[PDB]
């Protein structure tokens, strides 16, 4: 006794649970993240690391 | 080639090779050649060679593997080549 | 507050594992009969399985309550693309491993901090042993702990496709398994086997004793050979489907040998790098308990 998946039968259903999203979860915005320069260029190391 | 030239000439080079080290007291320490002399090659430019400049005592291991382990934890690096 | 008579929660109609196919709903036993296989000559030999490490991760303090059960399945048989999951609230389990704790594990698949009003939960005594073994699944991506994502798979193929005549000797010939299909197939069994209540099974393995363990392993060696098949097509190298006159077969490339990337892409379920470490940590942990 389980639920037969409705996406594969013929006759069309007219009402079902849709996973919505509240006013807390927000998508595609910005972050006021800051930078801090390497201060001096002379003592940087790309060689190995 | 003069068998006298290269015998005198090879000496002239081998003479002038010095690799940074620390004199130790403990009898259970072996100097790490391989990796240590590698640093002297580039010129101590690379960090794995710039680490051995500051504290050269990082090359004095008493147990194999533990030799390299230290030159990783103090770099955050995952592999030297 | 359900209890087990030593028949176990699997000896119940409350939750039963059934695949849907054939226009009606069928039990796993009926399905597997369709899986017919041959040989391609690369001997897949049974290695030994190394014991797990006792240290249990710490359930970092967490308010609210996470659906511990969700993730267990949402990683193994998760169909929809699952992104990196090596991180997460995946070890709140260990907070049940200690003797006197108040935190309870309900039905449906949640982990409550305090038993609340109107919520049916498993027996607090037999959920303890389940934790002292599976909370160990918290450290699945910690370096120097992760299992090996190669050798266990040899163990897996000897299970769903190994005729006993072979397992009794520990060696078998690599097989290529093909059953008859329909439309979605492989993807449809995934969307299906996901909602199964896996916790209703695993709890039984760590409690039920020799009397009702020999009898338990006999009626459920098939519910295991079902969530082991889907978990396998997430590894196989090819999924190309042969054609008869009107019929269609889902030949699967090499069950029991593990590659690194899915044959499905679009046709079947897919794993990820963060999940390869996870499946090896599950498959390793569970086999010692089973076998």
């Amino acid at each position: 006794q389980v639920g037969i998946p409705k996406l594969e039968v013929d006759h069309i259903s007219f009402s079902n649970v849709v996973s919505m999203m509240t006013a807390n979860i927000r998508t595609g915005d910005d972050m006021a993240v800051e930078r801090v320069n390497p201060d001096d260029v002379r003592a940087i190391n790309i060689r190995n690391a | 080639i003069p068998a006298d030239e290269l015998i005198d000439n090879l000496h002239s080079w081998m003479r002038s090779v010095h690799l940074l080290h620390v004199r130790s007291e403990d009898n259970t320490l072996r100097y790490n050649w391989m990796l240590g002399v590698y640093a002297r090659s580039t010129n101590y430019t690379t960090p794995v060679g710039q680490l051995v400049v500051n504290a050269p005592a990082i090359l004095n291991y008493s147990n194999p593997q533990d030799a390299f382990n230290s030159v990783f934890v103090a770099l955050g690096i995952d592999y030297i080549d | 507050m359900l209890q087990q008579p030593t028949g176990g929660y699997t000896t119940l109609e409350q939750f039963a594992f059934t695949i849907r196919n054939d226009g009606t709903n069928a039990t796993p036993t009926q399905f597997l009969q369709l899986l017919s296989y041959e040989a391609t000559e690369n001997e897949l030999v049974k290695k030994t399985i190394p014991t797990p490490e006792t240290h249990l991760p710490s359930a970092r303090n967490v308010p609210g309550n996470v659906y511990i059960e969700d993730a267990i399945t949402q990683a193994l048989f998760g169909i929809s693309a699952q992104n990196v999951n090596a991180h997460g609230y995946f070890s709140r389990l260990s907070a049940l491993a200690l003797p006197n704790t108040s935190a309870r594990l309900g039905l449906d698949g949640v982990i409550y901090n305090s038993e609340t009003i109107n919520i049916p939960f498993y027996d607090p005594a037999a959920v303890a042993n389940f934790a002292a073994t599976y909370a160990k699944l918290g450290n699945a991506s910690t370096p120097r702990y992760r299992a090996d994502m190669i050798d266990i798979y040899a163990h897996v193929g000897l299970e769903l496709a190994g005729t006993d005549a072979e397992r009794a000797a520990g060696v078998m010939p690599v097989k290529r398994a093909k059953f008859d299909s329909w439309e979605g197939s492989l993807i449809s069994l995934s969307r299906d086997v996901v909602n199964w209540k896996i916790l209703a099974f695993l709890i039984d393995l760590c409690s039920l004793e020799g009397e009702a363990l020999r009898a338990f392993k006999t009626r459920n060696r098939d519910v295991f050979r079902m969530m082991l098949f889907i978990m396998s097509t997430a590894v196989a190298a090819n999924v190309v489907n042969r054609k008869v006159t009107k019929r269609v077969d889902r030949v699967l490339e090499y069950i029991g040998v593990n590659s690194m990337r899915t044959a499905g892409r679009t046709a079947t379920i897919t794993y990820d790098l963060s999940r390869h470490e996870f499946a090896a940590k599950f498959l390793q942990l569970t086999f010692t308990r089973w076998n």
